């Protein structure tokens, strides 16, 4: 149960990295 | 032309005057033997 | 202690050798501010 | 009722969402060992 | 391992409650008129 | 730009050095003598090299009493 | 474990290159907070009180977004005038060099205690 | 805005927003009370700290 | 009675009042001698 | 008044004085008190 | 829109909804108190105030109810160990119920004030703008606080109309709720004198009444109104936060050092009573007095109350816990059952030996035994090959006086060593470790947990003070500095006085 | 007009060293804290409080001098010069450790004065007071470590002593007795300090390597004017570089500089909370599940159990000289040691 | 009582996850342009 919890949180962070890079708000010059 | 005794003058000497006294003390210490 | 007068006599003569060489601007600049 | 003039809309932009989720998840990764003890 | 039996729910709610707070706020920002 | 005389003016002037060729060495020598006369030891209560221990006892004179601590260091010092 | 055994075997705390490392990261953290606070302190008013001030800067705008003369006027009076940077290029070079040099030296500390030249 | 029975009774208690006494007013008296209060806090701190030790005042569980 | 430490407390109180009083007396005097100049 | 002693000479002499006094302190690390001997 | 960390600023210009939010906060806090008390009553074992008092059981609000005179349950027990008591309505359960009902009523009032926010009372009569006259509100509230403070001291604490407060002997053996008369001499400022608590509330209350009247009747000086921005409710937030972090540091301090308002039968003993061997000294005094009166050693030690021996044990020291070692102290060493008696160690020559006690700093500690002059006579070695002081070499035995093991002597070295290991903790007790599946690792008491939370919150509220004081005094630049900021105001030499354009 | 306003005028004169109302608190307290440290490290022993030499006069060097804490028997005495311990005797006061509380307390009030200076100058110049707000982190550290920690312990003796090697001893004490590296509040402190140093380096390097060519010199510092309206470096190019290198990049300069304050300030505040816990010995010392397993299974070993053995060595080998008031005598057969060493 | 040790987190997530889904949808409906 503890191992599942640690790996789950880690996996969410890796997923977050993916969205934060490839699905970021695009920088736009105004 | 310029004033000579200022707040700056006081601040400079509150630090510089003991610093020289202390350096003379610590220089003397280098010659103390047990 | 006699050493107190031995230690401070240098500082005593230094403060006297610097007032007598700046006194024409110590009481002077004091009299200009008033 | 007459409307309250002090209401204001609230916002959380996408970068703030990502920053906040990172903070929470990393804080969880950090404190979880101590919660399990 | 003999871990704290509340550690799982403590960790789960520690993640979920503030994460959900942020998701609610983000989604209702996106749905505001552009 | 606050109205005081620039430091570069001051420390390149002969008058500055006339004064401070006297005052800086006087202070240095006074500090030297504060140590060389032994006065520093007595002002601050710092043991001289022969005054940390008595000849037979090899125990630290540690203060163990808060309100008569002053008198206790006096006793430890009379034991030298 | 690595840090504790390293201290036992090299007295790294008493090594001046690790002390430079500490000056590097304490100082880097200090200067990050200092620089962050001075720029933030002098942001030019572009928003109302119900907006994040961050919306007062637009990505790629040409005008600078804070008043460095105001920031220098503050910091130069906090210490004294000539202890404060008025040149942003000098300031940012200093921000780069201080932690980088400190970390170079602490890396060299580990890399030379690797050959058992140890702390004082 | 809505008037209520209770609100009308309380109205004079919330009617002087912004009203001030001229100049420094009672600031000097206030400073005296602040100074006395600083000395009071220093007294009770030093009693608790055993820096100030008073006859009949044993700061311990024993002899309460 | 006035214990030794109460006497000491009074000495510290008086010493602090003297430091503050002399400090402010000197600052007030200097501020009066060397006033800022303002246009009328 | 100011300027008669060039600033580069003041800097050189002052810097040399710093080296001398610090050098004296390093000498003392090897002699007398604190030398381990 | 508003960033997430500013959502509550919508209340700044809305006195009615600010009151509603304050009512809701108050409802939540009162609901917590009621909920916490019910949880504690559902878990508290009242059967043994000697070796299983509330502070061994992780009780946090129970001691606060007991401190002010709530000591009985509707089910018939009292926290001093009585049976068949009638507390009336104001039992622990009645207090909890009262807080739950109060919570519901505050919740309903919050709803009303949120809906009916636009009351004429909240509008300045001249401008029609929302406006609170904070200087006069302060006087009204200070007067009320003074009346309540005075009444608490003069009626409740004195027992004149109320129950009094918890008081005890210097060793926390016979604590109970008693009327307390005010102490009007200098010993009133002794933190350990309860009469000073009474005198404080009488005197500070009267001062609050007088100052409250002053603040109702006299307007602020213009110079202070302007300097402290007394038209801005955030100035009150700043100075109120400051007063609160001061009070929080004070209650953290008096909890850790002990005072008449943090008694050891409610919160447990202090770390300093272990540091100074406070209870060991009194135990030895009583034993020596018994011996001088002709008692035998078994009789002298059998006369020691188990409650007194239990305080002389490091498992009750609040500086022995851990930040993530959760729950009651009973979860660690166990539920204390009985004193085993006083262990006297002797070597083969018959000299009495003393186990060196563990200081609070040490998670672990060796077993070393000295004679009465501190000379080492035995120990438990780590390396054995050069051991000189082992219990086997020195013939160490242990005899017990008083408690369960009174009159018994052990000579088997493993058994003697096991008791020596317990003696580093002080007096030796039998524990039930099964009921709670106790893990044998020390935890702190409510004294420790209270002190930790309040020192931490106090330090955090220092930031809140700094933050809201800054917001108050710098409101004009909250969104940034003047876009046309005169470079002459920040460059040197233009103005004689920094930031004053009238100075050239 | 009015002596208060006249005094306010003089305090706020634009001069080489700004004074202000805050200066009345700051300058005497800062000068005395620094002067006390220089005085003690130059001339004052720790023989009677610690059994240690600690001054240049006794033979120490810059790394080993200190103004050491008072003896444990002093408790938390303010140790005022006129107090009941020293009774006005300056020499005895130094021997009792009075310079430690002198420096700690004047230092505390000087830090208050300094943060008031930050507020006062920000108000006079017209800037927002974020520099003062950031300085709350140094204050939180100083108060938690030099005041709250010893106040939770038995006496000032266990506060840090004011010296280089003395502070190193404090670090190793916290490892061996508190397992302070295991504490998640210290870990957040480390992340904020190293993260702040990282932000300092990367931002300074990024600005210096996205500069616009605003002059002809190969040395580029002269091509900046403090009064210029234009950014001196390209945020757009900097943003693309880091986006392509690291995956994300700043796009908002105001957020960037706030974040540079937030990270180290928050880290120091977190470390202070952990130290408040250690004032009460409320440590992150153990993982209970680790200990239950290791106690039952003598083949189970982790880096966590390895570090506790090191801690046990620290306590047994350092306590007799580090805690002289305890009069520890540990016969060498009881000292924990591995094989041979 | 010897209840299932996962009963608490099962019940908490059973409540939390679908309730949060609804709250997200509701709030972002309210924030849409009216
Ligand atoms: C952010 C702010 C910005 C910057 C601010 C900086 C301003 C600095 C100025 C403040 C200085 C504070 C000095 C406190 C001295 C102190 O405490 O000294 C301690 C004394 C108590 O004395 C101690 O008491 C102990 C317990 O004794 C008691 O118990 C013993 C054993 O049974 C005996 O019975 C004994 O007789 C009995 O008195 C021991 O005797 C100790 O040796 C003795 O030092 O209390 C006291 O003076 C007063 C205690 C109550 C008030 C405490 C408020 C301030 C401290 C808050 C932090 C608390 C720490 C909690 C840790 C977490
Ligand atoms: C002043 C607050 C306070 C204090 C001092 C206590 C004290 C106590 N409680 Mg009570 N309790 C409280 C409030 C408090 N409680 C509240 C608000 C609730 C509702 C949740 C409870 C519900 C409760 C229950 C159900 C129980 C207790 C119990 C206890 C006892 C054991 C405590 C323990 O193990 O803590 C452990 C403490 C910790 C592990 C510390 C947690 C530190 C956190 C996680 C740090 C978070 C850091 C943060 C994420 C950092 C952000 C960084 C970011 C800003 C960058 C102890 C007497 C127990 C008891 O014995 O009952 C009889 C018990 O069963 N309490
Ligand atoms: C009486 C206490 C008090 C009150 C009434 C306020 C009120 C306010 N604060 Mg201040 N503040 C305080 C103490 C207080 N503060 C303390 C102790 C700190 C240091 C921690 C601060 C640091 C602070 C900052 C840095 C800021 C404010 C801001 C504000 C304003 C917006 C608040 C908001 O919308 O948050 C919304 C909050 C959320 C949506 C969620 C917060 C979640 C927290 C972090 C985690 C869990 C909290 C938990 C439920 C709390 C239990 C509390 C209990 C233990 C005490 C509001 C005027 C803001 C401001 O000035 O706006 C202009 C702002 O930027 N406050
Ligand atoms: C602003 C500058 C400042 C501040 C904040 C401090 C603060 C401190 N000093 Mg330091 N000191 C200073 C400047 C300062 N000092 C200077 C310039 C010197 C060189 C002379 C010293 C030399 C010094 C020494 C040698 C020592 C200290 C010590 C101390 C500590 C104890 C002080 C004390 O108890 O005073 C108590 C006195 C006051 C608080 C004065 C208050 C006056 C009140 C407010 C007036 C009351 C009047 C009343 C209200 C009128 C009512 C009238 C009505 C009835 C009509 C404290 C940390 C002691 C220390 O650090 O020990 C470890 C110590 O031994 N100081
Ligand atoms: C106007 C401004 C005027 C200036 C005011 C300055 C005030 C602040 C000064 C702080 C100086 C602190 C260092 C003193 C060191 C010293 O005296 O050692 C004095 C010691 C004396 O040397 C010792 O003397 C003993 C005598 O019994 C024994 O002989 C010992 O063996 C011997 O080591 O010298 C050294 O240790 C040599 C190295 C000194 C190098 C110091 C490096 C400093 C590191 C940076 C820390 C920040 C300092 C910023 C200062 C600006
Ligand atoms: C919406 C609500 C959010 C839901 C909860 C979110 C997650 C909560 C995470 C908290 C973890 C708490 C410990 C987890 C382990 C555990 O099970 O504890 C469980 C403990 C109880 O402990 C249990 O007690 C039992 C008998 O009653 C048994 O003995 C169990 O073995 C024992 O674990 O619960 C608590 O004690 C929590 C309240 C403690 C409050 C202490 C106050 C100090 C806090 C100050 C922190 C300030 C930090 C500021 C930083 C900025
Ligand atoms: C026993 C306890 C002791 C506790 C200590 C209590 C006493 C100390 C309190 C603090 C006093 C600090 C004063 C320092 C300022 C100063 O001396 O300036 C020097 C001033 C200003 O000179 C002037 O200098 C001015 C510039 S500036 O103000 O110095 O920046 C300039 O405008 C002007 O023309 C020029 O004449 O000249 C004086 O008259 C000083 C009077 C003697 C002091
Ligand atoms: C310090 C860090 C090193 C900075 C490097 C020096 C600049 C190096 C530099 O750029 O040189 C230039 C600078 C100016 O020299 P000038 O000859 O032009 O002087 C002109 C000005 O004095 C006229 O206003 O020299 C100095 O400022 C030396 C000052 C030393 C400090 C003497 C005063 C100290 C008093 C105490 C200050 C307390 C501050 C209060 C804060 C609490
Ligand atoms: C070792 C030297 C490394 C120096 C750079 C550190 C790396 C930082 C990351 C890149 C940061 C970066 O991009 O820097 C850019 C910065 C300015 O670039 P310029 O192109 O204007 O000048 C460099 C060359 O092009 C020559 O003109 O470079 C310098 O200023 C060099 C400094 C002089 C070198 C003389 C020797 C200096 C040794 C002592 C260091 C003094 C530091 C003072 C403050 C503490
Ligand atoms: C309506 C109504 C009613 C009812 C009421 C009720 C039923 C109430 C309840 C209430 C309640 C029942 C409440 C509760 C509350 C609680 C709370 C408010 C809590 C909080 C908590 C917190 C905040 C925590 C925090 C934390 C954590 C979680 C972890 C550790 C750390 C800390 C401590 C921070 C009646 C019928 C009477 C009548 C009228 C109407
Ligand atoms: C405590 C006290 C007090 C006060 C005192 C004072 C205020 C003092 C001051 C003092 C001082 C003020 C001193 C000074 C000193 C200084 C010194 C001793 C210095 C040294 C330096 C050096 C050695 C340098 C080094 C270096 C560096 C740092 C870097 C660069 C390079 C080199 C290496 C050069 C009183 C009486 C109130 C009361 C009683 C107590
Ligand atoms: C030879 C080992 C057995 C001899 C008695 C051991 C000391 S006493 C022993 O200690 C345990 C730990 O505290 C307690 O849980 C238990 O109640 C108690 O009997
Ligand atoms: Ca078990
Ligand atoms: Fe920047
Ligand atoms: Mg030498």
């Amino acid at each position: 149960m503890e191992t599942i919890t640690y790996v789950f949180i880690f996996a969410c962070i890796i997923a977050l990295f993916f969205f934060a890079i490839f699905f970021r708000e695009p920088p736009r010059i105004t | 032309s310029y004033p000579i005794f200022t707040v700056r003058w006081v601040a400079v000497h509150t630090l510089a005057v003991p610093t020289i006294f202390f350096l003379g003390a610590i220089a003397a210490m280098q010659f103390i033997q047990r | 202690d006699w050493r107190v007068l031995v230690v401070l006599l240098p500082v005593l003569l230094a403060a006297g050798w610097a007032v007598r060489n700046i006194l024409p601007y110590a009481v002077k600049q004091v009299q200009k501010l008033l | 009722m007459e409307p309250n003039p002090n209401r204001q809309p609230v916002e959380l932009n996408r970068t703030s969402l990502y920053l906040g989720l990172l903070l929470i998840l990393v804080l969880a990764l950090l404190f979880s060992s101590y919660f399990f003890n | 391992m003999e871990v704290n039996q509340l550690g799982l729910i403590a960790t789960a709610l520690f993640v979920l409650v503030p994460s959900v707070f942020l998701i609610i706020l983000y989604v209702q920002t996106e749905s505001q008129q552009k | 730009t606050t109205g005081e005389r620039p430091f570069s003016d001051i420390i390149t002037s002969v008058r500055y050095w006339v004064i401070h060729s006297i005052t800086i060495p006087a202070l240095f020598i006074a500090g030297w003598l504060f140590v060389s006369t032994g006065l520093a030891y007595d002002v601050f209560g710092t043991p001289r090299p022969d005054s940390y221990y008595a000849q037979e006892q090899r125990s630290i004179p540690l203060v163990t009493d808060r309100f008569e601590a002053k008198q206790q260091v006096e006793t430890f010092l009379e034991q030298l | 474990n690595f840090m504790l055994v390293f201290q036992a075997e090299h007295n790294i705390l008493m090594h001046p290159f690790h002390q430079l490392g500490v000056a590097g990261v304490f100082g880097g953290a200090l200067f990050s907070a200092m620089h962050g606070s001075l720029v933030t302190s002098s942001l030019i008013r572009e928003t109302t009180e119900t907006e994040s001030a961050n919306y007062g800067y637009k990505f790629g705008q040409e005008e600078e977004t804070y008043n460095i003369v105001a920031a220098h006027g503050y910091f130069g009076r906090l210490i004294f005038q000539y202890a404060s940077f008025n040149n942003s290029r000098a300031l940012h070079f200093f921000l780069a060099a201080w932690p980088v040099i400190g970390i170079w030296f602490t890396a060299l500390g580990i890399s030379t205690m690797a050959f058992n030249l140890n702390g004082f | 805005a809505r008037r209520t029975w209770l609100g009308d009774i309380l109205r004079p208690l919330n009617s002087e927003y912004g009203k001030v006494a001229p100049g420094w007013g009672t600031t000097p008296l206030m400073a005296v009370f602040m100074g006395l209060f600083l000395v009071f806090l220093l007294i009770i701190l030093e009693i608790y700290n055993s820096t100030l030790i008073l006859d009949g005042v044993n700061v311990s569980w024993k002899a309460l | 009675t006035i214990t030794p430490s109460l006497k000491g407390f009074f000495i510290g109180l008086l010493s602090g009042a003297v430091v503050l009083g002399l400090t402010f007396a000197v600052l007030i005097a200097i501020s009066q001698i060397d006033k800022v100049q303002r246009s009328l | 008044e100011g300027g008669r002693i060039p600033l580069w000479i003041v800097a050189t002499v002052a810097g040399m004085g710093v080296i001398v006094i610090v050098g004296l302190f390093f000498y003392g690390a090897y002699a007398g008190l604190g030398s381990s001997l | 829109g508003l960033p997430w960390y500013r959502v509550h600023t919508v209340l700044i210009n809305d006195p009615g909804r600010l009151i509603a939010a304050h009512l809701m906060h108050t409802a939540l806090v009162a609901g917590w108190a009621g909920s916490m008390a019910l949880y504690e009553l559902a878990t508290f074992d009242p059967s043994d105030p000697v070796l299983n008092p509330m502070w061994r059981q992780g009780m946090f609000v129970l001691p606060f109810m007991a401190r002010l005179g709530v000591t009985g349950s509707w089910s018939g027990w009292s926290i001093t160990g009585e049976t068949g008591i009638d507390p009336g309505f104001w039992s622990f359960e009645g207090v909890a119920l009262a807080h739950i009902v109060l919570s519901g009523l505050l919740f309903l009032a919050a709803c009303w004030h949120w809906v009916y926010w636009d009351l004429e009372l909240f509008r300045d009569p001249r401008t029609g703008e929302p406006a609170l006259d904070l200087p006069k509100m302060f006087g009204i509230h200070l007067f009320l606080a003074g009346l309540l403070c005075f009444g608490f001291g003069a009626f409740h604490l004195t027992g004149l109309f109320g129950p009094g407060m918890w008081v005890s002997d210097p060793y926390g053996l016979t604590g109970s709720v008693q009327p307390v008369a005010p102490e009007w001499g200098p010993d009133g400022f002794n933190p350990y004198n309860p009469g000073g608590v009474v005198a404080h509330h009488i005197a500070a209350g009267i001062v609050g009444i007088i100052a409250g009247l002053f603040h109702i009747l006299v307007r602020p000086p213009q110079r202070l109104y302007k300097a402290l921005r007394m038209g801005n409710i955030e100035t009150v937030l700043s100075s109120s936060i400051a007063a609160v972090f001061f009070a929080a540091f004070v209650v953290a301090g008096t909890m850790w050092y002990g005072s008449a308002t943090t008694p050891i039968e409610l919160f447990g003993p202090t770390r300093y009573q272990w540091d100074s061997s406070y209870f060991q000294q009194e135990i030895n005094r009583r034993v020596q007095a018994s011996l001088a009166s002709g008692a035998t050693l078994e009789e002298a030690w059998s006369a020691i109350p188990e409650k007194l021996a239990f305080y002389d044990y490091i498992g009750n020291n609040p500086a022995k816990g851990g930040l993530f070692r959760t729950g009651p102290m009973n979860k660690g060493d166990g539920i204390a059952q009985a004193w085993k008696g006083h262990a006297v160690f002797r070597n083969k020559e018959g000299e009495e030996l003393f186990v060196r006690r563990m200081p609070a700093f040490f998670e672990s500690f060796p077993v070393i035994l000295t004679d009465k002059n501190g000379v080492v006579k035995a120990d438990i070695p780590f390396r054995r090959a050069e051991s000189k002081y082992s219990f086997e070499q020195q013939g160490v035995t242990v005899s017990f006086y008083g408690g369960e093991l009174n009159g018994q002597t052990f000579t088997d070295p493993p058994t003697v060593k096991s008791y020596a290991r317990k003696a580093i903790f002080g007096e030796i007790f039998e524990f039930d470790t099964e009921t709670l599946n106790s893990d044998g690792i020390f935890r702190t008491s409510p004294r420790g947990w209270f002190t930790f939370a309040h020192a931490v919150f106090a330090l955090l509220f220092f930031f809140g003070h700094i933050w809201h004081g800054a917001r108050t005094l710098f409101r004009d630049v909250f969104s940034g500095i003047d876009p046309e900021l005169s470079p002459e105001q920040v460059e040197w030499g233009f103005y004689q006085k920094v930031g004053d354009v009238t100075t050239r | 007009r009015g002596w208060f306003d006249i005094l306010d005028d003089w305090l706020k004169r634009d001069r080489f060293v700004f004074v202000g109302w805050s200066g009345i608190l700051l300058f005497p307290c800062a000068y005395l804290a620094l002067g006390g440290w220089l005085t003690g490290t130059t001339f004052v022993t720790s023989w009677y409080t610690h059994g240690l030499a600690s001054s240049y006069l006794e033979g120490c060097n810059f790394l080993t001098v200190a103004v050491s804490t008072p003896a444990n028997s002093m408790g938390h005495s303010l140790l005022l010069l006129w107090g009941p311990e020293a009774q006005g005797d300056f020499t005895r006061w130094c021997q009792l450790g009075g310079l430690w509380t002198f420096i700690a307390l004047h230092g505390a009030f000087g830090l208050i004065g300094f943060m008031l200076r930050q507020f006062e100058i920000a108000r006079l110049v017209g800037v927002r007071p974020y520099n003062a707000i950031a300085f709350s982190a140094p204050i939180a550290v100083f108060v938690s470590v030099f005041l709250i920690y010893p106040l939770g312990q038995s006496s000032w003796f266990f506060a840090p002593s004011f010296g280089v090697a003395a502070i190193f001893r404090f670090l190793l004490f916290f490892q061996g007795f508190h397992n302070w590296t295991l504490n998640p509040f210290h870990m957040m402190g480390v992340a904020g300090v190293l993260g702040g140093a990282l932000l300092c380096a990367i931002h300074g390097a990024t600005v210096e390597n996205t500069l616009f060519q605003d002059g002809e010199g190969a040395s580029t510092f002269r091509a900046f004017n403090p009064t210029q309206a234009e950014e001196t470096y390209s945020m757009v190019t900097a943003n693309r570089f880091w986006s392509q290198i690291f995956g994300i990049a700043f796009s908002n300069k105001r957020w960037l500089h706030f974040f540079m304050l937030f990270v180290p300030v928050t880290g120091l505040w977190m470390s202070a909370i952990g130290v408040v816990g250690l004032a009460l010995n409320l440590r992150s010392y153990d993982f209970i599940s680790q200990e239950i397993r290791a106690a039952e299974d003598p083949e189970f070993e982790t880096f966590y159990t390895k570090n506790l053995l090191l801690n046990e060595g620290i306590r047994a080998w350092m306590a007799p000289q580090d805690q002289p008031h305890e009069n520890f005598v540990f016969p060498e057969e009881v000292l924990p040691r591995g094989n041979a060493l």
